């Protein structure tokens, strides 16, 4: 999956997550014409009878989360990022990182981030002290001890005190953000 | 660079080449849409195992004329001869990831190329073949790639190696690494026709063949009428309110927007300033927070065309004080099944709630 976002001198705002599921999908290239093909139906239940049971013309629940905060009626900041189940913990952690502790947006981004969505299954990414994590589990959570990466989050915040843009690309990709001045 | 300011405009992608593609486009007077659609091929080059036309995404698009906030919805669907039991073996066992992530069965109807025309009819200021020329360029000449594909060719390599990606990611059996040139040719041809002809190529058309064939190649049942039949949807967000901030997010089928918001009103009211970024306190609230929201996700959420989905319920501030008897610094909590969030709406679910192993 990825993540990207635009904004223009009009006040159009695009934030746009996209994805063909795992890295290359199924790994299936279409012969003869070089696209690789989505794998987006194992993002149904495989156990039917469910809200997302596989049927017919059906769409697989996703967890992508392309967001844009507004102040005022006007658009402030895009978020969003890729991980699967993962992204509702990337982009509320930014949205926590910026508004609640009133990180720069940067810092909002690179802040390590963690993620749980059972008792049995736990990612935190680097920076979380080793310390803390064994106490937490020691509390009855279940880190591991290994880090990994969680997301990607692009991002453009909007300026208008000032008439500008800022954008910010994590840290986790060779992302980048690139301004524009006519 | 990973920031930047600018006044006119702004891109910010996973890739540089994108990234220089978007803000070109910017640069010549076209608008966010139009540089948008140049970097979603522009990724589909560069970033090939992330996105492009083989899948599906959301595009969210606040529009400075109008005012007005949607979503051009390109989820991939289901063919028709898709059937609830799929992913299981004849014995009822759930077949593994691995294996039926690879399989035919798990293709979906792919909807980005639709999703970029929907964007250009509504939005788009510049033409098709302006946008998608500079991504026709880096798959017939080559890039050099960097180390984000390096890594993933290296570790998806078995994957690969089964299908006609082989020739290209994993020349001579090995894979390509950073700073090798990766060369397209297949995907400009592509580009090519429907920077000719447009989508009627892929989903009415002879790249559509060969998709339906490569799908039954491997095991699936996605026909051609499946290609045929595929549109794509403008659906409007989902907004809550945040620290005086309103936000809009992704609707059902997607988990994502209803998710995020749930999580902020839970935590909301646990002023989590007041603890150190990196404290016990912060990561454990938050963590008793998800093991909550996962557990209405993986009961209540689907594809709203075909099940109810109680929005209203799962937001109600009552809800969420309900839940929040269950977060906590004084105790771990170990009782995370799903809420009744039907107590906080008119009807009832349309389903059962299926535990689904891990
Ligand atoms: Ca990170």
């Amino acid at each position: 999956t990825t993540h990207f976002t635009v904004t223009d001198q009009w006040g159009n705002v695009v934030s746009y997550t996209t994805t063909i599921e795992q890295l290359f999908g199924t790994g299936i290239l279409v012969p003869g014409y070089g696209l690789f093909l989505n794998n987006e139906l194992t993002d149904f239940d495989a156990i039917p009878g469910g809200a997302n049971e596989v049927q017919p013309n059906k769409r697989p629940l996703s967890s992508m989360t392309p967001t844009i905060v507004f102040k005022d009626e006007k658009p402030v900041l895009t978020v969003g990022s890729p991980g699967g189940t993962t992204i509702i913990a990337s982009v509320f952690q930014t949205i926590l990182n910026y508004f609640e502790y009133g990180m720069s947006l940067q810092d909002a981004i690179e802040e390590p981030r963690i993620y749980t969505n059972s008792l049995t299954s736990y990612r935190y990414e680097s920076g979380m002290p080793e310390d803390v994590r064994r106490k937490l589990n020691d509390f009855g959570h279940k880190f591991g001890s290994n880090p990994v990466d969680i997301g990607n989050v692009q991002s453009i915040f909007i300026d208008r005190e000032n008439k500008t843009f800022m954008g910010v690309a994590d840290s986790s990709r060779n992302g980048t953000a690139v301004g524009v001045n006519n | 660079d990973k920031v930047a300011v600018g006044k006119d405009g702004m891109v910010a992608t996973a890739h540089p080449l994108a990234s220089k593609i978007g803000a070109e486009v910017l640069k010549k007077g076209g608008n966010a849409i139009d540089a948008a659609i140049a970097i979603q091929y522009a990724l589909n080059v560069t970033e090939p195992m992330m996105s492009g036309i083989g899948g599906g995404g959301f595009m969210m698009v606040y529009d400075g004329e109008t005012r007005e906030t949607s979503i051009i919805n390109s989820r991939e669907r289901a063919p028709e001869g898709a059937k609830p039991d799929m992913f299981l073996d004849e014995d009822g066992k759930v077949i593994p990831f691995s294996e039926r992530s690879r399989h035919g069965n798990a293709v979906g109807v792919p909807g980005t190329l639709k999703g970029l025309e929907a964007a250009h009819k509504k939005w788009g200021t510049k033409k098709m073949e302006d946008l998608i020329s500079p991504s026709i360029k880096l798959t017939e000449e080559g890039f050099p790639i960097d180390s984000v594909l390096a890594d993933a060719i290296k570790d998806h390599q078995d994957k690969l190696s089964k299908t006609a990606a082989k020739d290209i990611f994993l020349p001579d059996g090995e894979p390509l690494k950073e700073g090798d040139i990766l060369v397209q040719k297949d995907l400009a041809k592509t580009f090519k026709l429907i920077r000719k002809e447009g989508s009627k190529a892929f989903y009415d058309g002879e790249i559509g063949r060969a998709i339906a064939d490569v799908v039954q190649d491997f095991g699936g049942s996605m026909t051609p009428d499946d290609l045929s039949r595929y549109e794509v949807t403008t659906d409007k967000p989902i907004w809550g309110e945040y620290h005086g901030y309103d936000i809009a997010s992704m609707p059902p089928p997607s988990s994502g927007g209803v998710f995020m918001l749930q999580v902020l009103k839970l935590i909301d009211d646990f002023h989590l300033s007041q603890y150190d970024p990196k404290s016990f306190e912060k990561y454990h609230l938050l963590a008793e927070t998800m093991h909550l929201s996962y557990a209405d996700r993986a009961a209540y959420a689907g594809d709203p065309e075909f099940v109810d989905v109680p929005l209203r319920g799962l937001l109600d501030p009552d809800y969420i004080k309900e839940r929040q008897k269950l977060i906590s610094l004084d105790s771990m909590n170990r009782d995370v099944k799903e809420g009744d969030p039907w107590k906080y709406e008119e009807g009832e679910p349309n389903y059962e709630i299926v535990p689904q192993p891990e």
